[PDB]
């Protein structure tokens, strides 16, 4: 219960889909019950929901800029072998010479 | 060759087997070798630590969404005091009636035992609380 | 590696699921493509046969020595003869409570489809016997 | 002996190397000996010795 699992730094500006669509999760566990805090700095920006291995995105577009780290924050205890998780941002193809 | 329809039947064989449990029972680990079947009966098994199966264990069996196969949720037993330490090879479980139900298998959390264990082996008198399990009708 | 029980457990099951058709039902006989899975209805296949089964279809449920797993005898339809022709891929089995119960593929006589015939080639107006067919469960 | 070290979520559909060729690993054991097999699902895909 609350820890943070995994996070990450910016380091180039992004864009997020409305309710993180296209973004997906799996785990083994058919049964585990839970629900995910995806902060950003101390701002709520997007959480998912699961019940017996049915994830549920739930957010707005928002952007993302060099200098952010987004940050994960479980919420309850849980059990099981492996949980993946995964998120789709959408970043422009400028190049660096 | 069949695919069994999942309101229809899976649900149907599911309950059918797990509500045997609804009176409770126990949970027996024993040391190897596993018995080649539960008609085999104990010769030079040795126990590890034993269990309770709560009252009811099992049901009702319930549909799992974008899966191959119907699932029964199963309780959670207390954590009971092991035994002499020993490495377990096998267990077997016990309705509240005391009649063997089925042969399982060992394994650590990264296989697909039933035994769920967080370590391979488990030493004497010290308390283990089991993660959790359930029963799965294949489809 | 889970095993069951045959006495306690195996036969429970068998008959919990073969009990079904003591009322009676019926199968279906289609062509290709198979559809995924029982809950999705047909589409465009075309019938080639239907049998009846009598009540009741199954029960009771035995054991089978010198294997990993039980059965039990089921009634024998009666002939049919098939209203069109073409070559048989897929079935699906009919209660006479008109509910779907599950399906299978259809095989050679070498193969170990749910349906197995010698030729999977059929016309209309040629029937054919269903000499014996029986469930099976692993333990 | 018998631990998951990785698991990652597929996103888009994605091809795979025969042989896993462009794979490469490396450590400091340099006494390690030991083999990994690759899993998707149920079955095993992959094997690294």
């Amino acid at each position: 219960a609350d820890e943070t699992v995994g996070v990450h730094a910016v380091s180039h500006e992004t864009v997020i889909p409305s309710n993180m669509a296209g973004s997906i999760m799996v785990t083994d566990s058919s049964t585990l019950d839970g629900v995910l805090n995806v902060m950003v700095g101390t701002s709520v920006v997007g959480t998912v929901t699961i019940t017996d291995g049915a994830a549920v995105f739930a957010s707005s577009e928002f952007n993302l800029d060099p200098g952010q780290l987004v940050r994960i924050v479980s919420t309850s205890e849980g059990t099981f072998e492996y949980v993946g998780l995964t998120l789709v941002g959408h970043r422009q193809v400028v190049y660096v010479d | 060759a069949i695919r069994f329809h999942p309101t229809n039947a899976a649900l149907v064989a599911c309950n059918a087997v797990v509500d045997l449990f609804d009176a409770g029972g126990s949970i027996e680990v024993y040391t190897g070798p596993q018995p080649n079947d539960p008609t085999v009966a104990v010769s030079t098994q040795t126990l590890l630590v034993t269990f309770a199966i709560p009252a009811p264990g099992y049901g009702p069996a319930e549909l799992v969404p974008g899966q191959n196969y119907v699932r029964a949720p199963g309780a959670l037993p207390a954590v009971a005091v092991p035994g002499a330490s020993g490495v377990a090879a096998w267990a077997r479980v016990k309705n509240n009636a005391g009649d063997v139900i089925f042969d399982g298998d060992v394994g650590t959390s990264a296989s697909s035992a039933f035994v769920r264990l967080s370590t391979t082996n488990l030493t004497a008198g010290v308390g283990v609380s089991v993660t959790a399990s359930e029963y799965r009708q294949p489809t």
